[PDB]
DNA sequence: CCACTGTTACATTGTAACGGCA
DNA sequence: TGCCGTTACAATGTAACAGTGG
């Protein structure tokens, strides 16, 4: 356990991840018949603003198949939210080149280091090939 | 730690230059014996003959 | 010029805006920077011009114009 | 043996680095809250120094 | 240090507690014997409004 | 000149797969 | 195992820049 888990925070989380889905049209209750998933899900929407009784709500009306997905968003969540607050602990989001990335992965499998590895290893690199010359 | 390694490296850098310079000493030394062995022989031979 | 940059540092340290230091004034009490305040002003600019400097040479900075003299 | 020392003197600088950015942008960002909180929040209500 | 930091928060949130307690009021204390008067004062305000 | 288009560099959120660890 | 961090993505949204043609 390396981030401290905060309930009236990641039962938001949850009610909102919920929330989302249902409204991306997700089947959020077990309930095959579509009067009790409608039920269960007003009661969800009034059951807002409840940490305490959204985690109940879920241990009673949860579609079994979603517990994991549920799981490891709110862990990529907890991460995430943890590391925004520093620079260094940041992550920066890009866009590469299906080629490019082609190439830049065929290194990192073949040397068996991540991306950031393999580029942090290249760079230092190309700097030592600039002091060689210099 | 920073200071402190400075000043070491001056301090070895004096000692090294010191001991360059006894280096060329003992250079020169060196090519005064060999020619101190030089004399030796050719007295040595002066006495023979 | 060069000196935007520290004229920027420092507002950017105390919450004054470009123009309101004055060279003549002094951090420590005429810009409300504090102790606290007047050791991270120096060490932005340490690492704004991503070099360094002593304690010694570090405490003579209480006036604007040291900012820069020091600097250029 | 003074150029391991030195290395390590290398690691120590590294690290310094990286914690003076950190400190730099943590006073950029207190800058514009102080500022704005100046506004009697501050006084005594936020700063609830215990 | 560790002794004054280990008193420090008692005292500060003492500190803190007196300073809204003495504001809620017009005077400020600045004695035991001080607020004990206060008190006087109070009960006899008390006794008198009712 | 001015508008509209193409592009890059991010962010934002979600997910699957590994691998560590009790 | 079951949780938990971690990586490498995917999909979409935006700001900013560069082009293009009238
Ligand atoms: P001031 O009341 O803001 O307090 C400043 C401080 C003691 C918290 C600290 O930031 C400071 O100014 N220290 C002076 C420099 C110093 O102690 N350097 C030690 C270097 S190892």
């Amino acid at each position: 356990m390396k981030y401290q888990q905060l309930e009236n925070l990641e039962c938001g989380w949850k009610w909102a991840y919920l929330i989302r889905k249902h409204q991306e049209g997700e089947p959020i209750t077990k309930y095959i018949e579509n009067s009790a998933a409608h039920a269960a899900v007003d009661k969800l929407i009034k059951l807002e603003s409840e940490p305490v009784r959204v985690l109940e709500w879920i241990e009673q009306h949860m579609n079994p198949d979603l517990f994991n997905r549920m799981k490891q968003t709110i862990r990529a969540r907890r991460k995430r939210h943890f590391n925004a607050e520093h620079q260094h602990t940041r992550k920066k989001s890009i866009d590469l080149d299906f080629p490019v990335w082609h190439r830049l992965s065929a290194l990192s499998q073949r040397r068996g280091n991540t991306l950031s590895e393999t580029i942090v290893q290249l760079i230092e690199d190309a700097e030592r090939k600039e002091k060689y010359a210099n | 730690s920073h200071k402190q390694l400075a000043t070491e490296q001056y301090r070895h850098v004096e000692m090294a230059r010191e001991l360059a310079e006894q280096s060329g000493a003992s250079s020169d030394l060196e090519t005064d014996h060999q020619a101190a062995s030089d004399h030796l022989n050719l007295v040595q031979t002066a006495m023979r003959q | 010029t060069i000196e935007e940059r520290v004229k920027k540092i420092i507002g950017e340290q105390l919450g004054v805006k470009q123009e309101e230091v004055t060279n003549n004034a002094s951090f420590v009490e005429d810009l409300g920077a504090d102790s606290l305040d007047t050791v991270e002003l120096v060490m932005a600019l340490e690492e704004e011009f991503d070099t360094e400097i002593p304690d010694e040479e570090a405490e003579k900075i209480t006036t604007v114009q040291a900012a820069i003299d020091y600097i250029n | 043996e003074m150029e391991n020392v030195q290395k390590k003197l290398r690691k120590l600088e590294r690290d310094y680095y990286q914690i003076r950015e950190q400190v730099v942008s943590a006073k950029a960002g207190w800058c514009a809250v102080m500022r704005m909180v100046k506004d009697n929040g501050v006084e005594r209500r936020l700063h609830r120094r215990e | 240090i560790q002794s004054l930091t280990a008193r420090a928060p008692v005292w500060l949130a003492a500190q803190d507690t007196l300073n809204q307690l003495c504001e809620q009021s017009g005077e400020t204390l600045a004695s035991s014997n001080d607020v004990t008067e206060y008190m006087q004062q109070l009960l006899e305000r008390e006794r008198e409004a009712t």
